[PDB]
């Protein structure tokens, strides 16, 4: 299985207090795409046949 | 090492040491958080607008661009800073 | 907006906002007194009828400006260029990009 | 060989529905998409809108209420109708055949693609010169 | 069980110069009680019954001259030759005798190039 977030993010530091840092999201560099995963169709059908067997 | 001519009955369901591993991984998950930072000053009113994007009215943006007052390192001055959050992490409190 | 080089030289013509997502820039040119003519319809493609060396920008690049690289210019190419970008993040631009003219020596 | 042929009044009176028709040259009105594009004097053009049969009726968000693009398939012409001519409407107007495409940057099943539109041919012109 | 994996499959060299061979184990064979380690390096000729070369993972057998050296402890082991002979160019083996089942190595067939 392959899994990805293709969005290129920018970590931005925000100073809360003395020695206190909050790491927020800055810019979305590029396209706004949806995170997803891939499995192989054929081997998943194969393993489902095995588990039904 | 292998043991010859021996037979023991096992049971993974009434087994111990899955209880021990569950308790130890929970407690060890907790113990790596005591040096970390509490978000006490971040529970604050978030003025959230949509992310800069071609908005489709049928679908929804899964990111909100939220600006808020943040306390600075000085206890006198506060600043205005923005961030990006997901829909699943913010809720609207009841125009503006 | 003008680009003044000798006829037969290199020229670039930038037009519009810096890129945000995956663009699809479309370039036109305006002859005076006539309706326009397309020159570029994809990021770096060209149709039949217009010759080469209208080298567009790669519109799959983030945080850049849509150029129009024209090497070996001539007086027959003299028109008013127009970018018309299709940014994936920004919405549909119904007006074209501003008139980026060309004069030749 | 494909060109175009506009037709309109030329001398334009305000507070009046405006009309334009676009003749064809070889290419019939049924097949391809259509578009109207206006341009003032010394300005960048303003694409009025693309129209076609079967629901392809997407217009400019500048107007949205006072323009009507359609065809004339009995005569093999294209029709534009306008409402409320003002001083900004003094511009030369163009018909065009447009075409489309796809620009893909992610998973196609996640609707991560958009359609561009390009006008490869262009019209000849009709001047909407407002005068009262 | 315990997997004994020899790292090369063959080694065709010239005669006279030294070589070296390795056997990795899937399990640390170093007996903590005896502080001594469990490899049998064997030598099988073509069509012959094998013989021991190295016992206790380091010590040569009687009848074997000084030109062999079993070396290394822990999990990865090395048989280093100092001078190749014509009597030596056949298959070597590594064996764990730490547990049942007694598993051998793959067998590195050393011949003359
Ligand atoms: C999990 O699984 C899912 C699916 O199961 C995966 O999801 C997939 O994810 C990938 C990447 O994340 C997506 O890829 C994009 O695909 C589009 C569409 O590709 C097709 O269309 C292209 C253009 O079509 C034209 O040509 C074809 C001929 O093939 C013709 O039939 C058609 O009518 C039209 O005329 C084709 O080029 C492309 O073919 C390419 O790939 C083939 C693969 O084997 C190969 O055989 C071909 O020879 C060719 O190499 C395919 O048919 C792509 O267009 C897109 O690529 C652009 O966008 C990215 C991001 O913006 C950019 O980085 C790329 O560089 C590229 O941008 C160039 O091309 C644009 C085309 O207009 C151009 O506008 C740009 O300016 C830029 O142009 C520059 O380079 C080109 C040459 O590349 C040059 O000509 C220019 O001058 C300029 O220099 C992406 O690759 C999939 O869509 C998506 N979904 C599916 C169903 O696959 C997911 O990734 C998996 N996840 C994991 C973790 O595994
Ligand atoms: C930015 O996002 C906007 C979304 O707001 C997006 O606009 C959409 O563009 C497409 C074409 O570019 C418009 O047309 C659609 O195209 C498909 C393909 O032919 C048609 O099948 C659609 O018809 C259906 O929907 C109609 C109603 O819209 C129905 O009348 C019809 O019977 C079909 O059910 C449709 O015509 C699409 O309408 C707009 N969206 C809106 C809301 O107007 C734009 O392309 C994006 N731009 C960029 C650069 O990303
Ligand atoms: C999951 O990702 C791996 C890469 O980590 C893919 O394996 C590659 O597949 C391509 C062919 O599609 C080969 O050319 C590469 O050599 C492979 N690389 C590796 C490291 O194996 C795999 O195909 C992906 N599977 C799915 C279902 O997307
Ligand atoms: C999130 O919103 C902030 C505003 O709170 C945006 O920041 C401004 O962006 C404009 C457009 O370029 C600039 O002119 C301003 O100077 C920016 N202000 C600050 C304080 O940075 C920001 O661009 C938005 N980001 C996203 C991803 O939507
Ligand atoms: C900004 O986000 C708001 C939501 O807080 C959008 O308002 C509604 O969004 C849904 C789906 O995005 C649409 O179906 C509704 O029609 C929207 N409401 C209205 C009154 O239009 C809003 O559209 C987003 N965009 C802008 C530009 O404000
Ligand atoms: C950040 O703090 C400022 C100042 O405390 C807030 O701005 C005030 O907002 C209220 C409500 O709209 C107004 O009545 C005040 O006049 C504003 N004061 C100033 C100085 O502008 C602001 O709402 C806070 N949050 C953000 C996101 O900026």
């Amino acid at each position: 299985i392959n899994c990805t977030r293709p969005n290129n993010n920018t970590r931005k530091s925000i100073r809360i207090g003395p020695g206190q840092a909050f790491y927020a999201t800055g810019d979305i560099i590029g396209d706004i795409r949806q995170a997803h995963c891939n499995v192989s169709k054929a081997t998943w059908n194969e393993t489902l046949g095995k588990v039904v067997k | 090492i292998h043991l010859e001519n021996v037979t023991e009955e096992f049971n993974m369901w009434k087994n111990n040491m899955v209880e021990q591993m569950h308790t130890d991984i929970i407690s060890l998950w907790d113990q790596s958080l005591k040096p970390c930072v509490k978000l006490t000053p971040l529970c604050v009113t978030l003025q959230c607008t949509n992310v800069t994007n071609n908005i489709t009215d049928d679908m929804r943006g899964e990111l909100k661009n939220c600006s808020f007052n943040m306390t600075t390192e000085l206890r006198d001055k506060k600043q205005k800073v923005y961030s990006l959050f997901y829909r699943l992490d913010v809720v609207q409190i009841n125009s503006n | 907006t003008f680009v003044s080089v000798a006829p037969g030289q290199t020229a670039r013509i930038t037009c519009g906002e810096e890129s945000l997502g995956s663009r699809s820039v479309i370039w036109y040119q305006q002859r005076p007194g006539q309706a326009p003519s397309l020159i570029i319809y994809n990021n770096n493609d060209r149709p039949s009828g217009i010759p080469d060396r209208f080298s567009g920008s790669p519109g799959s690049t983030f945080g850049t400006t849509a150029t129009l690289t024209i090497t070996s210019v001539e007086a027959g190419d003299e028109a008013d260029y127009y970018c018309h970008i299709w940014d994936s993040r920004r919405p549909t631009n119904w007006v074209f990009g501003e008139g980026t003219t060309l004069i030749v020596l | 060989q494909v060109h175009l042929q506009e037709s309109g009044p030329g001398l334009v009176k305000p507070s009046e529905t405006l009309s334009l028709t676009c003749n064809v040259s070889g290419t019939l009105v049924r097949d391809n998409y259509w578009s109207w594009i206006r341009q003032p004097l010394g300005k960048q053009p303003e694409w009025i809108g693309y129209v076609h049969d079967s629901g392809d009726t997407n217009y400019n968000p500048s107007l949205k209420s006072r323009v009507h693009l359609s065809l004339d398939k009995s005569k093999n012409l294209v029709s534009l109708r306008l409402t409320g001519v003002t001083a900004a409407d003094s511009a030369i107007y163009y018909c065009a055949t447009t075409k489309h495409g796809r620009r893909i940057y992610g998973v196609v099943a996640f609707k991560e693609w958009f359609t561009y539109f390009y006008m490869d041919v262009w019209g000849k012109g009709t001047s909407v010169t407002v005068s009262s | 069980d315990i997997v004994m994996t020899q790292s090369p499959d063959s080694l065709a060299v010239s005669l006279g110069e030294r070589v070296t061979l390795n056997c990795k184990s899937s399990q640390s064979l170093l007996a903590s009680s005896n502080n001594k380690n469990y490899l049998a390096w064997y030598y099988q000729k073509p069509g012959q019954a094998p013989k021991l070369l190295i016992y206790w993972a380091s010590t040569r057998e009687s009848g074997v001259p000084n030109r062999f050296s079993g070396s290394g402890s822990g999990s990865d082991f090395t048989l280093t030759i100092s001078g190749l002979q014509a009597e030596d160019v056949a298959v070597y083996y590594c064996q764990q005798y730490y547990t049942t089942p007694l598993t051998f190595g793959g067998g590195t067939k050393v011949e003359i190039k």
